[PDB]
């Protein structure tokens, strides 16, 4: 912060709920807790400029976990290729993908 | 303090609602400080297990941790059973 | 989530466009501010739910608390405007050009 | 006389017992002779879904005891 | 720097206070009655209102003006008497008594003793009839509907005293210059006594 | 006649019965005659036990009881509230003043009978009619409504 | 699904009654019948003109007091906390300042309606 | 049911378009009430409960005050609706057409970007703790009383100071 | 089967509403030394059906100054919301089991005021506008304390779930520990239902008919049906919150019978109150709530936060 | 009386929550196997559906890291019926 009063007094008015990995009620981890913990820990102590290049792996993973652009696209591609094959009559979904599974347990 | 007593008596006769409101407000603050059961309310919230108690790896240096849930080690709840 | 957040951002943009493009009533503009508040509340709430961020759920409530204070002051000002001119029209609020 | 008010009251009284009684009976009829399950929390929903999956007939309320293992 | 656009600008006021044209008084004007529960069916009370604050009451009357006073000029004195029943038509016999006394004065005659006691007796029965209507309808306008019903059953019994002396429940035409039209039927005083000894309890309930 | 005519006739009875049984007069009274109207509502006669309930709004009223003298100054207002009653609507003229001007028939300021202003279904004589005489007229209006044949006439058109 | 189903039936029942009420009865539309009611005389102005609000200050106070109760409605979940003393102080302080705010407005005559 | 949340967020968008056109504040107030209800449904749809019901309750109270203020200080002889003015009506219709166009085109160019009409319903709930107990949104809000007390201090101060502020603004 | 259950809630509630119009008119009559309806059916039991058939056979108003969309919508919204308030009511098992059923009630009840506000505004007449602005004032009066009163009670319940109130009261009426809140709650439900002595939005002695003055025929009947349904609802709610009917897991119908008896009694006191008191002035209702109920409600909320902590009596979350 | 009854209701809740604790290991093991089997089934159909697609790697992660990433609901039920997907999105929240 512009004035680091909280750090000087050693208190926490708003430092402890700043990101996903922070403490949650009843220890219910937020989505992408492990990815955000890895990104924050990679970046610690080296500054923002270096962190941008050198923690790029961690940020991309966390970004994928949270926003899920690649996961959505990959499923869109599989479901689109399945639509093409079924119209051509070359693919038949199995019974467990058609609602006739043998449920577990 | 005879001047206030006449004041309080008049307020009781003429503005009883406000007298009750202030008295109830003052009692609500006072009661937790003088009650012997105040300490248990936090202890009861602390004994409610909403989460799975994850076991610890035994390293051979845990004389205080039970090895079974019916070992005589660990936190007892006899205080609550007889509350 | 993807399409819902797009629509919510568009809803904010429309409410802001409403705020920026005055008609006559000041009250109609005060309603557009409440529209932006409402959009931002849902966006914050949906984000917290989608990420399971329970420590952030106080924040949407604080958004509404200060919006209520903003709306109360806006209405209080509107009483003053109406007392001066007998309407809430913004074209009367032009004495400070000179 | 005042007791001539009672025919309307009795009709009111009968009409106000039917909703409670009918809901309780229709629940048992549609939940295998038991109370309709209440899923206040996700854990309870999970148990119902597991009950539905092991039932063999896709109904959570058809229960399986030790005869099934 | 003067410009064509800003040629009409004046300097602001020295104390920042502008003299603006007088703002428009915009009170709501409302017809309260004649067709209104509180208007007695014939009062057109024109109200100036600010919110529900009443700024002016302008009562428009004459919606029951029937020209009684002109009509009386074409009547004999006895023929005019029933017009007085229909003035304060809640206090019928008292209106008769006023007109009877005025005529008796101009005639320089007096009504006999028993007539005067009857006239006071029924004058005070009439006052109760009036105060019941005054109190309970006033309560009914304020929302307390029930006292109207208890006390109008008492009124119905007093209408029977009217009908027993005169044959009419309301417009008796019973008090006339010179006394009253007929003497009391046998048994009327006893029934007035029976009513009178219970009425104060009816007042206590209200 | 036919079974379609029989059914129509029974429906006339049903709708007629409903309007008979729930007559809501306007809270509307002009002079002394209105006092006797209060006495019909009072406990001895209790008009509400027949289903008769005053409502102040003309939009929620079925009957206008012209209970008192109708002056020229009042006539437009009475016509207005009559026009603002939804149909089907009925008028009961109560007392000599409303019936034909009564004691004030020859006045410059008085309408000689409210039936110069509105249509009238029942004329109740008296000055005032007793609460019971008014109640009799209300029960005569109910029997008039019982005779309405609007659906039978529609069927035969 | 069930909550959606019953509320739609509630909407469906209400709208059917409205349609019956508008298409069953015999009508007779004419101007004097449909003019606005005002006790038998014509209105002298529109009902759409400004209507003064004498309790306007209580009204905007109600806006703030309605967000105060919104801050109080999590209390059933908050009493489950281990940090009972913290929760209790926060709730006590919150209620007390709201009382002081009401007390100030009361003594400033802010609850009195304007004349 | 796979279109449920998109339909709701689409209804919400129309409500804000109606508000943005600024008819008489009477209908503006109604527009926010409907949008608030639709917004409550969206929060519910994403697994919310307390937050959705709060915002509707708060906006029900808020628009009742605005109704009262509108009848006193923001009213004209002929209040405008959305249909009253051809120009406002046209931009209402054009705005709805431009919404269909914007969603249609964005679906074509990316197909999975901002708009993914093929995948609607597949990406609403991401993760859910299946066997959990303490998970409802009210628990999160209640942290103001224990773990996020600073959030409640500032919220409480603003309401308290708001009383003193509005009393000062409104005195003559 | 769920559709049959909807019928066996809605239809009996609508018949209960219709006969409450009869019970009100007879109870008021007898307190006034009259009889009330006793001709239209035996002891007047067909009088509600006659009034219903009359109204829906009557010409409905189409006033010229009226803004017609809101004019039609408002009575439609009124009956919808009145019926919707019943679906989460546990008697002892609800049709719809809601986690935050109490908050559902407040939100639904709070939307109900807009039927009054919009009908009065849409009618575009002076007496209807007066009635609408009294509704604005009425809600500001009571809504400020109604939710805090509920809040304090539910700190002994431990949740917003209506079904949990049954278990909370297994051994004792909530009346006993909460009677001061029960008293304030009871006055609030009278104002919330626009009932005497707070029948101000209609108040016929002052505004002729207030918000619904321009309404006729079947549209008028919807407002009346909605008002009488809400009276039963609010008293049934008072019964479940404070007067916990006796519950036994193997005798559910015992709860329903006991619930009905107490709900019938609380509805009778509503009619009894109407027959007894004059009307408040609508500025005086605001002062009653904001200068008497609100101070005590705030003190008692603080007391009911304090109580479970210092008695170690926090109710369970589940 | 409320103090005593609520103290009893707190003891009952602990007993109920302790029954859940005892059973949670079994539910965790079942859920692990169920999730993995569903993911396995998706992988086999991906091997057939994406057979003749250039540059497609069957089973490829979208992440650099090699630690286990739990699947999303969209991933698990992406290839199954609309009802199974709707039940996962709305089952609990629409059960009343
Ligand atoms: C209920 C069904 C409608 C029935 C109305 C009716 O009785 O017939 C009148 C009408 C017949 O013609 P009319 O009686 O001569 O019209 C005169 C009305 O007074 C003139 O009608 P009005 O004065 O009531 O004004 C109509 C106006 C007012 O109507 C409304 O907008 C209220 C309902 C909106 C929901 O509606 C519009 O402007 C068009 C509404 C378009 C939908 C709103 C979309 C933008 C807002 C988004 C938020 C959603 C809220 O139909
Ligand atoms: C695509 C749009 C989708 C819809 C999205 C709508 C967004 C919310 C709408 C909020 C608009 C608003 O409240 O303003 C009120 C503002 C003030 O209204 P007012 O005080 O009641 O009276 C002036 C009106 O002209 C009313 O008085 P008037 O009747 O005397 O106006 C005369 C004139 C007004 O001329 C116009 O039609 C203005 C619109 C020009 C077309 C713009 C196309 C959209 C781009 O009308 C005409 O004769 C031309 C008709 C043919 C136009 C085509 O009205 C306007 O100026 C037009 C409002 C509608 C325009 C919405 C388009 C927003 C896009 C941004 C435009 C600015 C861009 C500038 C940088 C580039
Ligand atoms: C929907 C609700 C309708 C339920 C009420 C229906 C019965 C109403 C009549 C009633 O009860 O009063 C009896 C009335 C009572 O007599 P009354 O009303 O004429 O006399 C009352 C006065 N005292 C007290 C002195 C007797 O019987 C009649 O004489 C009138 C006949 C009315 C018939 C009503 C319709 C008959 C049913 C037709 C159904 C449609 C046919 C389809 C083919
Ligand atoms: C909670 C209550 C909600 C529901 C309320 C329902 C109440 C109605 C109960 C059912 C009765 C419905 C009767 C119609 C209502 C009255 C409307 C009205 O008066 O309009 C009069 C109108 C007036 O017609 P008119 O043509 O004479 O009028 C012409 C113009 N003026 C008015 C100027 C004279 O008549 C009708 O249109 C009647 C139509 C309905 C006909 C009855 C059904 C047909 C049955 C045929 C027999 C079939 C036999 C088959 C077996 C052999
Ligand atoms: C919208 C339809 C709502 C139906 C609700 C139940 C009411 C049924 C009886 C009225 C039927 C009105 C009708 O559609 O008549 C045909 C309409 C005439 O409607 P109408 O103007 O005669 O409606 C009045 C009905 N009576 C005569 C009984 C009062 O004619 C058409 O074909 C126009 C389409
Ligand atoms: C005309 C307008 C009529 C409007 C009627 C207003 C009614 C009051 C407002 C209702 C909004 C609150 C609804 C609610 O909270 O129900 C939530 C319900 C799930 O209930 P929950 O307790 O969370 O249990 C799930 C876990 N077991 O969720 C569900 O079961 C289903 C999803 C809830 C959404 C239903 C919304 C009501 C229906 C609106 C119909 C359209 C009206 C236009
Ligand atoms: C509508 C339908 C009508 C209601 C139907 C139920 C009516 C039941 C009537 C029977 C009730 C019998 C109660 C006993 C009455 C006789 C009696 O013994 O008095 C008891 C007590 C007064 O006792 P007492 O000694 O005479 O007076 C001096 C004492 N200090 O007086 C009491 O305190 C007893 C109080 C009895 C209250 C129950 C009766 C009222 C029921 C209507 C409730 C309100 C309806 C709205
Ligand atoms: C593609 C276009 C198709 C052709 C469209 C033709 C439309 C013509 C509609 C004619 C009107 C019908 O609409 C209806 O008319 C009747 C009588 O006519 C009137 O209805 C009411 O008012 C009048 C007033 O005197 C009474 O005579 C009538 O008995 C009553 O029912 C109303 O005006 C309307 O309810
Ligand atoms: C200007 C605004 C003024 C209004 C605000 C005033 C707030 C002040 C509150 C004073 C009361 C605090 O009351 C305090 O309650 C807590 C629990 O809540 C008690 O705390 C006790 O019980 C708790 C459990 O809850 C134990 O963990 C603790 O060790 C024990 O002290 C304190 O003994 C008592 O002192
Ligand atoms: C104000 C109201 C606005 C209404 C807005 C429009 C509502 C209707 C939404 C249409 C959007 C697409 O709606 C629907 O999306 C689903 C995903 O859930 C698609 O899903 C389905 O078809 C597509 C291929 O065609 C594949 O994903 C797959 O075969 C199947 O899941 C549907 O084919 C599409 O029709
Ligand atoms: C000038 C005006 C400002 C002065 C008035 C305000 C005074 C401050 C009052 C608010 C005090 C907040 O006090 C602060 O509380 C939080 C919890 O909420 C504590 O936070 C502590 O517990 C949390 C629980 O999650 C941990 O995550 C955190 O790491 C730890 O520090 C802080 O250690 C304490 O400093
Ligand atoms: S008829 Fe007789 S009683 Fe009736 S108003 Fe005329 S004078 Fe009075």
């Amino acid at each position: 912060p512009f004035l680091d009063i909280q750090k000087k007094l050693g208190i926490s008015l708003d430092r402890h709920f700043m990101f996903l990995s922070a403490e949650q009620p009843y220890k219910n981890a937020a989505r992408c807790h492990a990815f955000e913990k890895e990104w924050i820990e990679c970046a610690h102590g080296i500054g923002g400029t270096r962190a941008k290049k050198e923690c790029k792996i961690e940020f991309d993973d966390f970004e994928e976990c949270l926003l899920r652009y690649k996961t959505m696209r990959r499923m869109h591609d599989i479901k689109k290729q399945r639509e093409k094959l079924m119209k051509e009559g070359k693919y038949t979904p199995p019974p467990h993908h058609s609602g006739r599974e043998e449920p577990r347990p | 303090a005879g001047r206030i007593s006449a004041f309080l008596k008049n307020a009781w006769a003429k503005e009883p609602v406000l007298v009750v409101s202030f008295s109830v407000w003052g009692l609500a603050i006072i009661m937790p400080m003088i009650s012997p059961y105040t300490k248990y309310a936090s202890m009861i919230n602390k004994a409610t297990p909403y989460n799975y108690p994850v076991p610890v790896r035994d390293d051979g240096n845990m004389p205080d941790v039970p090895s079974h849930p019916q070992d005589p080690l660990g936190p007892s709840l006899d205080w609550l059973k007889n509350l | 989530m993807p399409s819902t957040f797009f629509n919510l951002t568009m809803a904010f943009s429309l409410s802001l466009l409403g705020t920026l493009m005055f008609r006559s009533h000041l009250m109609s503009t005060l309603l557009c501010l409440e529209g932006m508040v409402l959009s931002l509340f849902i966006m914050t709430s949906v984000t917290s739910l989608n990420s399971n961020s329970m420590s952030s759920m106080p924040i949407p409530i604080t958004i509404l608390v200060f919006a209520a204070c903003e709306a109360a002051v806006g209405l209080a000002l509107l009483v003053k405007v109406s007392n001066t001119y007998g309407t809430d029209y913004v074209q009367n609020l032009n004495l400070l050009q000179c | 006389m005042w007791f001539e008010i009672l025919p309307g009251l009795a009709i009111m009284g009968v009409c106000l017992v039917i909703p409670g009684v009918s809901t309780a009976y229709i629940h048992k009829f549609t939940n295998g002779g038991k109370e309709k399950r209440v899923a206040r929390v996700q854990y309870q929903w999970y148990l119902m879904e597991r009950d539905r999956r092991i039932s063999g007939v896709n109904r959570y309320y058809v229960s399986k005891g030790l005869e099934n293992i | 720097y003067p410009s064509k656009e800003t040629a009409h600008w004046k300097p602001p006021p020295w104390n920042d206070v502008d003299i603006l044209k007088e703002k428009a008084v915009t009170n709501m004007t409302l017809n309260f009655g004649p067709q209104h529960p509180a208007a007695h069916g014939v009062l057109r009370l024109v109200l100036e209102l600010s919110g529900e604050m009443v700024r002016k009451c302008d009562p428009h009357i004459g919606l029951l003006h029937r020209g009684t006073e002109k009509l009386i000029e074409y009547k004999t004195y006895l023929q005019a008497l029933p017009y007085f029943d229909r003035l304060d038509y809640v206090s019928m016999m008292c209106n008769e008594q006023a007109y009877s006394i005025a005529v008796e004065k101009l005639l320089n005659i007096q009504p006999p003793p028993r007539a005067q006691w009857i006239r006071v007796l029924f004058g005070e029965i009439t006052r109760i009839l009036n105060h019941i209507m005054a109190v309970t309808t006033h309560a009914l306008d304020i929302g307390a509907m029930t006292p109207f019903f208890w006390m109008f059953e008492e009124r119905e019994k007093m209408f029977e005293f009217y009908e027993r002396v005169s044959g009419a429940r309301m417009h008796a035409a019973y008090i006339r210059p010179g006394g009253v039209h007929q003497d009391l039927p046998l048994g009327l005083l006893d029934d007035i006594y029976e009513f009178s000894k219970n009425f104060s309890l009816r007042i206590d309930e209200v | 006649r036919s079974r379609a005519e029989y059914v129509v006739t029974k429906l006339d009875d049903l709708i007629n019965w409903a309007r008979r049984s729930s007559l809501w007069p306007m809270t509307f009274g002009l002079a002394c005659c209105a006092v006797e109207m209060m006495h019909m509502a009072a406990p001895r006669y209790d008009m509400d036990r027949f289903g008769v309930v005053f409502r102040a709004s003309p939009r929620q009223a079925d009957v206008m009881i012209v209970a008192g003298t109708l002056t020229n100054k009042m006539a437009p207002a009475l016509r207005k509230v009559y026009d603002q009653m939804p149909e089907p609507r009925y008028v009961v003229s109560m007392g000599s003043c409303a019936n034909g001007g009564g004691y004030y028939h020859y006045s410059y300021s008085v309408v000689r009978g409210c039936d110069r202003i509105v249509p009238v279904d029942i004329y109740v004589p008296g000055c005032p009619p007793t609460a019971e005489a008014l109640l009799y007229g209300i029960l005569q209006l109910q029997r008039k409504i019982k005779r309405e044949q609007k659906l039978k006439i529609w069927y035969r058109r | 699904m069930n909550l959606y189903t019953v509320i739609f039936i509630n909407i469906l029942l209400s709208l059917t009654l409205i349609l019956v009420a508008f298409w069953l009865p015999q009508m007779n539309l004419y101007s004097e019948k449909a003019n606005p009611y005002e006790c038998g005389f014509d209105p002298t102005s529109s009902a759409r003109l400004p209507f003064s609000m004498k309790f306007f200050l209580v009204a905007i106070t109600f806006l703030l007091f309605d967000l105060e109760i919104a801050l109080l409605l999590p209390l059933p979940w908050a009493i489950q906390t281990i940090k009972t003393s913290t929760m209790m102080i926060m709730a006590f302080i919150l209620v007390t300042i709201l009382s002081l705010g009401l007390a100030y407005e009361w003594t400033q005559k802010g609850l009195e309606w304007t004349e | 049911m796979n279109n449920y949340i998109f339909v709701l967020s689409s209804l919400f968008l129309v409500g804000c378009l109606g508000l943005a056109l600024k008819p008489s504040p009477i209908y503006g107030g109604l527009g926010l009430i409907v949008s608030g209800f639709v917004g409550c449904l969206m929060v519910l749809g994403f697994g919310g409960s307390f937050l959705g019901l709060m915002v509707f309750l708060i906006y029900l109270g808020g628009m009742l005050v605005v109704f009262g203020y509108t009848t006193a200080m923001a009213t004209e002889e002929y209040p405008e609706t959305w249909g009253s003015n051809w120009l406002i009506l046209g931009f209402l219709v054009l705005g709805v057409i431009m919404e269909v166009f914007l969603i249609c085109v964005l679906n074509y160019y990316d197909e999975v970007g901002v708009i993914n009409l093929d995948g609607l319903g597949d990406w609403l709930m991401y993760e859910v703790d299946d066997v959990g107990v303490m998970l409802e949104g009210g628990i999160g809000v209640a942290a103001m009383y224990s773990c996020a007390t600073w959030m409640m201090v500032v919220a409480g101060w603003s309401l308290f100071a708001g009383i003193f502020i509005i009393i000062e603004i409104t005195r003559d | 089967m769920f559709f049959i259950n909807i019928l066996t809630l809605l239809v009996p509630i609508l018949i209960a509403m219709a006969f409450l119009t009869l019970v009100e008119r007879k109870i008021l009559g007898y307190m006034q030394l009259r009889k009330g309806p006793n001709i239209v059916g035996p002891y007047g039991i067909l009088q509600p059906f006659a009034d219903a058939m009359k109204l829906f056979m009557k010409e409905p108003m189409r006033p010229l100054t009226t803004s017609m969309s809101l004019f039609i919508i408002a009575p439609t919204l009124s009956l919808t919301l009145a019926l919707s308030l019943w679906v989460p009511l546990p008697m002892p098992h609800p049709l719809i089991n809601l986690n935050l059923g109490i908050l559902f009630i407040l939100a639904t009840s709070s939307l109900s005021v807009y039927s009054i506000l919009w009908s009065g505004w849409a009618s575009n007449s002076k007496y209807s506008l007066f009635g609408a602005l009294r509704a604005v004032a009425q809600t500001i009066s009571y809504e400020v304390t109604m939710a805090i009163i509920l809040l304090s009670v539910l700190l002994m319940n431990g949740s917003y779930s209506l079904q949990t109130l049954i278990t909370t009261q297994e051994h004792m009426w909530l009346l006993l520990p909460a009677w001061p809140m029960a008293m304030m709650w009871f006055i609030s439900t009278l104002a919330e239902t626009n009932r005497a002595p707070f029948d101000l939005t209609e108040g016929e002695s002052e505004l002729v008919s207030g918000f619904n003055v321009e309404y006729a025929a079947g549209p008028f009947a919807l407002f009346f049906m909605a008002e009488y349904t809400n009276i039963i609802l609010m008293n049934a709610l008072t019964t479940i919150i404070f007067l916990g009917p006796l519950y036994y897991i193997n005798l559910p119908e015992l709860y329903s019978t006991n619930f009905m008896m107490e709900a019938l009694l609380l509805s009778s006191t509503f009619l009894w109150i109407r027959a007894s008191y004059p009307r408040f002035r609508y500025d005086q209702l605001m002062h009653l709530l904001w200068k008497n109920f609100l101070p005590l409600t705030l003190a008692l909320c603080m007391w009911h936060i304090s109580l479970p902590i210092f008695t170690a009596g926090v109710p369970p979350y589940m | 009386r409320m103090m005593r009854w609520n103290q009893e209701r707190r003891r009952l809740l602990i007993e109920d929550l302790e029954a859940r604790i005892a059973l949670m290991p079994l539910f965790q093991a079942e859920k692990d196997r169920r999730t993995l089997q569903i993911l396995r089934e998706n992988l086999e159909e991906e091997a057939i559906i994406m057979k003749d697609v250039p540059n497609w790697k069957v089973g490829e992660s979208v992440f650099h890291t090699t630690r286990w990433v739990p699947p999303l609901i969209g991933e698990m039920y992406g290839l199954r019926t609309k009802e199974e997907m709707s039940n996962a999105n709305f089952g609990f929240t629409w059960y009343t």
